[PDB]
């Protein structure tokens, strides 16, 4: 069952997270192609295995700059859980390594490219198109929770799309592993639930919060809660005030409602029957969730290898590598 | 037009964690 699902789950994570691997690979074996994304985080590329001709995304991190934004236990704790995790939805570590000057994690490239990109080109989802990625949220979430696993950064932004027109979790560097509260102000603006706005010690219901606002903004195109800045956005957040487009379905509102709910006692995902309230909501009647986790719903849309023909452009910048280490006890464990 | 307003928000483009 379900249930015995988890169970398992639960059990190779634990062993997983005992035993992290350190340099699978070095540098000289990839043939940078392409950067797909790069900003404060860092940045990722699209390179070529010289060996086998084989495609990954390699995400490269600055360790003077990880230190500088104190990032080091984020960047530790992302590439831990990363080869920890195993569910379809969840990208996965294939190589990792470091030198003098840089980190890195190379991990499944994702061909489709960044659902936000999709989103923003096409305008808005239909409800099915945007009940087929819902529901491998819900799946991932579910997973995640059961590992006491709380994403924290759920958003377009993160949610890469592959092949088979089916999603991968991206960004690792919020999630906690956490029972009960956390306290930490973090995540997208936009995404915020109301209770992490407002200094609260708050759980793993924020990410379902999160899911109400995905939802939203793939059906209608745009985010539930905006405003010029992040103070105007959390204003409008913890008023709770929503207005559903003509457009939305009266099952898509109810599910809504009851996702982007303020109070914690009656948010779904949060209550007694937990994700089942989800999963058995009018809105997803037609879903067959064992048929999405065993990926056999064909997907509703679907965007040679090594081609990058889905991201954006970005100049290409070197890929410097010092002649002294830099900060190595910092990153010893990397 | 509420999208007319989310235009004018100008967070239109990829948006970055807070720290
Ligand atoms: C292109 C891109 C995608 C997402 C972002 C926003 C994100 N918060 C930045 N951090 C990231 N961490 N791992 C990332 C990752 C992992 C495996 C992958 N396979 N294919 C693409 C891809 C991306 S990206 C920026 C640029």
């Amino acid at each position: 069952s379900v249930k015995e699902f988890l169970a398992k789950a639960k059990e190779d994570f634990l062993k997983k997270w005992e035993s992290p691997a350190q340099n699978t690979a070095h540098l000289d074996q990839f043939e940078r192609i392409k950067t797909l994304g790069t900003g404060s985080f860092g940045r990722v590329m699209l390179v070529k295995h010289k060996e086998t001709g084989n495609h990954y995304a390699m995400k490269i991190l600055d360790k003077q700059k990880v230190v500088k934004l104190k990032q080091i236990e984020h960047t530790l704790n992302e590439k831990r859980i990363l080869q920890a995790v195993n569910f379809p939805f969840l990208v996965k570590l294939e190589f990792s390594f470091k030198d003098n000057s840089n980190l890195y994690m190379v991990m499944e490239y994702a061909p489709g490219g960044e659902m936000f990109s999709h989103l923003r080109r096409i305008g808005r989802f239909s409800e099915p198109h945007a009940r087929f990625y819902a529901a491998q949220i819900v799946l991932t979430f579910e997973y995640l929770h059961s590992l006491d696993l709380i994403y924290r950064d759920l958003k377009p932004e993160n949610l890469m799309i592959d092949q088979q027109g089916y999603i991968k979790v991206t960004d690792f560097g919020f999630a906690k592993r956490v029972k009960g509260r956390t306290w930490t102000l973090c995540g997208t603006p936009e995404y915020l639930a109301p209770e992490i706005i407002l200094s609260k010690g708050y759980n793993k219901a924020v990410d379902w919060w999160a899911l109400g606002v995905l939802i939203y903004e793939m059906a209608a195109g745009y985010p539930p809660f905006f405003a010029d800045q992040p103070i105007q956005i959390y204003e409008k957040i913890v008023s709770g005030k929503v207005r559903f487009p003509s457009h939305f379905s009266s099952d898509l509102k109810d599910l809504l409602r009851n996702l982007l709910q303020v109070d914690l006692t009656k948010r779904f995902g949060n209550l007694k029957n937990g994700v089942n309230d989800i999963k058995n909501h009018k809105w997803f009647a037609t879903t067959d969730w064992i048929a999405i986790y065993q990926r056999k719903v064909e997907a509703p849309f679907i965007p040679g290898p090594g081609d990058t023909s889905n991201f954006d452009d970005y100049e290409e910048e070197e890929i410097r590598v010092s002649i002294n280490e830099k900060c190595g006890k910092e990153f010893s464990e990397f | 037009t509420t999208y007319a307003d989310f235009i004018a928000s100008g967070r239109t483009g990829r948006r970055n964690a807070i720290h």
